[PDB]
């Protein structure tokens, strides 16, 4: 049924990139704007962005507008995530939403993926 | 952004309510708040969206309003399970959104 | 656009044409006769004007340049006596920029090209500075000695009419006398008032037609060869007034030649989406329908105001053709006045619409289990559309208060939407393909006919008989007459 996969875990350096992958298996790929949401370990839920399947069209948060992309492939049902240059206290966790809505922006996120682990640390 | 109690408590049977107030132009400028329900460690699932409305597998014991400039959420009947925190969302405005703190739900079981 | 104007203007230069100009007025053939006919030949004895534009001025230079445009009333004669290949091809037009269809005849040395289209015409004919869409192409064979035209347009008709006579006496119109055998009968339909010759010292001599009654005699083999003109003396009047100086059926019609390209928009494999429908536009062909019904590869063949198993002798001056892909349950919304929003955000019809619709199934050829994802349909707009509309504009549908600017955002949306097509699916979400045949007729002579048939000629029977139009009743025999090579019956 409608269901999203989301791409194994990931230990980078400072001063580097990481990307991740988010799957999509059911439904009609183009039709529905994705979000995406980073949980920090201790901390509340926090907003970082949508995109668009079928145009390209996306748009970021205000916080978030140096060191951030991320596309659509829209031939192997596939959505990516490359955020760059990380501080070390960046540690968080990556999720994708799906809208529920039919070529709108509305915002009910369901079903969500299942998390991403991103540690970045100078060792 | 915006926040709502960090602490809450109940107990079987009863009904218990939690808010998330809103905002000049984030809760009550437009019609899209929702709340969401976080276990620890999985990935959250839809409580309530964009006034009262639910979908399908949620009971009906879950319901809110808003009240101008704040939400809330009232659980009369408790079956013990539900014991994780909840968040709540707004369009706060230019395409960019805000969440909440969270809050702890308490049961005495 | 290059400027080679002269500006020496000398009009002044007469030439009697007498005895020149007589064509065949119809395909006949007759033998030893004196013929009178009433139509449009050059007067005896007349004026024409003797058009010199390159020569060789005085010493020290040879320049001049006069070549206008010149009346076109009702015909013109057009006489010519070149050592070379030196003149070639002429235009024809009102305006000659953009306002009405203009009219192209050149040749190569090997080649002769016809076509209308709406030219605009630099000055001084590297001849034209654009073309667009037009109507009319042809090629055959390309057309001291003397050569000799004469151009009629009459009913929506093109003729042309032309001779070759060689003398060597000098540069006069010799007397004597040569009738002009015909050569091209276009059909066009454009209006023409105005005509420029091209050339590539060059001298022509250019008279003009009018209504006349002339008295033809007819030798025995079929040949004019000679003719008295009406009105000029009361002697030659004298002369015009004197007069001197069942058992079964058979049908036979000419072969099936031109074959009508169906086998394109029918059988090709990249159609369309469905909000940049395709149109084609076919003339001048034989379309045979009856090899369309009986394929059985179509679900859905239905017709408005045409009777299908009526049509087929019948002629039309325009067809057009459209094609798409659609959904499944969506081959009921091609039809008059409905909405379905298929019918009233992409494709719309008329009321009065007469035409046919075409409907295959396509499960087995669009698919693709992960998603074609390449047929794209509109979903938002303001207004709905009148019949025949496109609109492959992507601008983004405002749908609030607040002007987005071009930015795709919370009130500002995507027009657009794709199909998901795959085949784990039923009928009712595989891709159906549509093609539409829409015809029209106005003012122009036909081109699109159906296929006319043959009988195996029986000649020693008397019986009925139909020869291409010329109906009657009677036995038939083989003789020993020869025609000339273009007469079609004799009287
Ligand atoms: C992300 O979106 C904002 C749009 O914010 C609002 O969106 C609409 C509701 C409309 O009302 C906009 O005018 C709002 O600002 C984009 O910000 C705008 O971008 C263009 C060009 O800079 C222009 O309309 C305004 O100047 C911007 N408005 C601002 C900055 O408040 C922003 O560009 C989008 N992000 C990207 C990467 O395109
Ligand atoms: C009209 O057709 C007949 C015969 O039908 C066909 O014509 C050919 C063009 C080709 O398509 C073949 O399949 C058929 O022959 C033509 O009659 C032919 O005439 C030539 C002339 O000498 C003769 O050699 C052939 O034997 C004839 N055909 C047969 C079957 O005997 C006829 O010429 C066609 N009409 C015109 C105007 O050419
Ligand atoms: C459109 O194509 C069909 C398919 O036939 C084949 O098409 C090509 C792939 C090529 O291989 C052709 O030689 C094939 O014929 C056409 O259907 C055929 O029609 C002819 C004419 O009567 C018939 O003899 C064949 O048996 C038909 N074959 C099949 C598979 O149906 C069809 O005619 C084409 N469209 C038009 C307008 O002609
Ligand atoms: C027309 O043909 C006749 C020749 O038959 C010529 O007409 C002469 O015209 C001039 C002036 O126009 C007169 O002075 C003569 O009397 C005319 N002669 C005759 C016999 O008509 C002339 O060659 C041609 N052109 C014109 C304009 O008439
Ligand atoms: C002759 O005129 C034609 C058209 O005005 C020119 O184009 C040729 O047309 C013939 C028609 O059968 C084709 O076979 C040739 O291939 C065309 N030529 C080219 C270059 O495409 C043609 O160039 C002219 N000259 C000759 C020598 O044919
Ligand atoms: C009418 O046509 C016939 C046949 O085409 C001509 O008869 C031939 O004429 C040529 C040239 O005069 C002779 O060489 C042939 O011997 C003739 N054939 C026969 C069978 O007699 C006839 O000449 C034509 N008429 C005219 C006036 O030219």
């Amino acid at each position: 049924q409608v269901q999203l996969v989301q791409s194994g875990a990931e230990v980078k350096k400072p001063g580097a990139s990481v990307k991740v992958s988010c799957r999509a298996s059911g439904y009609t790929f183009t039709g529905y704007y994705i979000h995406w949401v980073r949980q920090a370990p201790g901390q509340g839920l926090e907003w970082m962005g949508w995109s668009s399947p079928i145009s390209g069209a996306t748009n970021y948060t205000q916080k978030f507008q140096g060191r951030v992309t991320l596309t659509t492939d829209t031939s192997i049902n596939t959505a990516y995530m490359e955020l760059s240059r990380l501080r070390p206290d960046d540690t968080a966790v990556y999720y994708c939403a799906r809208d529920i809505a039919f070529a709108i922006v509305t915002g009910s996120l369901d079903p969500w993926g299942q998390g991403t682990l991103v540690t970045v640390s100078s060792a | 952004v915006l926040t709502q109690p960090p602490s809450a408590s109940g107990s079987p049977g009863q009904s218990v309510t939690i808010s998330c107030t809103g905002t000049s132009n984030d809760v009550g400028g437009y019609n899209y708040v929702s709340w969401y329900q976080h276990h620890p460690g999985k990935a959250p699932k839809l409580m309530i969206y964009e006034v009262t409305k639910r979908p399908s597998g949620v009971p009906d014991r879950f319901s809110g309003s808003k009240s101008g400039n704040t939400a809330s959420l009232t659980v009369s009947g408790l079956q013990a399970e539900d014991e994780a925190d909840y968040y709540c969302n707004s369009y706060a405005g230019s395409n960019n959104w805000v969440f909440g703190g969270g809050t702890k739900l308490t049961v005495l079981g | 656009c290059v400027n080679l104007t002269t500006r020496t203007q000398l009009p002044p230069a007469y030439t009697n044409s007498f005895t020149r100009g007589v064509y065949y007025p119809d395909k006949v053939f007759r033998s030893s006769v004196l013929h009178s006919t009433q139509d449009l030949f050059l007067p005896f004895f007349s004026n024409v004007t003797w058009f010199h534009a390159i020569h060789v001025s005085g010493t020290n230079g040879t320049k001049r340049f006069d070549n206008p445009v010149l009346p076109f009333n009702d015909g013109v004669y057009f006489a010519s006596t070149e050592k070379s290949n030196i003149i070639r091809g002429w235009i024809f037009g009102t305006t000659l920029d953009s306002k009405t269809q203009s009219l192209l005849i050149v040749n190569n040395a090997t080649n002769v090209v016809i076509k209308v289209c709406e030219f605009q015409f630099c000055n001084d004919p590297r001849v034209y500075s654009s073309a667009n869409n037009c109507t009319f192409e042809y090629v055959s064979q390309p057309f001291k000695n003397l050569r000799e035209f004469v151009f009629k347009n009459i009913d929506g008709y093109f003729k042309i009419y032309s001779k070759h006579t060689p003398i060597n006496l000098v540069r006069d119109l010799p007397q004597g006398f040569s009738a002009l055998e015909p050569l091209v009968d276009l059909p066009i339909g454009i209006n023409i008032t105005r005509f420029q010759t091209l050339l590539a010292a060059a001298a022509y001599y250019v008279g003009y037609l009018q209504p006349r009654t002339f008295l033809l005699k007819y030798n025995e083999n079929g040949t004019i060869t000679d003719a008295v003109d009406c009105a000029l003396d009361p002697l030659s009047e004298t002369k015009c007034t004197l007069k001197s100086f069942p058992t079964e059926s058979i049908v036979r019609f000419p072969n099936i030649t031109n074959l009508c390209p169906f086998g394109e928009v029918f059988n090709a494999t990249r159609f369309a989406s469905v909000y940049a429908w395709n149109r084609k536009r076919i003339s001048n062909c034989v379309a045979d329908y009856s090899v369309l019904y009986n394929s059985a590869s179509f679900s859905t063949f239905k017709c408005y105001g045409v009777s299908p198993t009526k049509l087929n002798d019948l002629c039309f001056t325009n067809v057009y053709a459209d094609s798409f892909v659609i959904r499944g349950d969506e081959v009921r919304q091609i039809a008059p006045g409905q909405t379905g929003k298929i019918a009233d955000y992409n494709y719309k019809l008329p009321d009065d619409f007469t035409g046919c619709v075409i409907a295959w199934n396509s499960n087995n050829l669009d698919s693709k289990v992960g998603g074609n994802y390449n047929y794209l349909y509109r979903l938002f707009r303001k207004s709905n559309l009148k019949p025949f509309e496109r609109d492959i504009s992507t601008e983004i549908y405002q749908a609030g208060s607040t002007p987005c600017n071009g930015v795709e955002g919370f009130n500002c949306y995507f027009p657009l939407q794709s199909y998901g097509f795959q085949p784990t699916n039923g009928v009712g979400y595989q891709p159906y393909r549509v093609v539409v045949l829409s015809f029209e007729l106005l003012h122009a002579p036909a081109t699109v006919c159906g296929p006319k048939k043959s009988t195996n000629l029986v000649k020693n029977k008397c019986v009925n008989f139909n020869f291409n139009g010329l109906t009657g009743t009677g036995v038939l025999t083989e003789s020993n007459k020869k025609f000339l090579p273009f007469q079609q019956f004799g009287r």
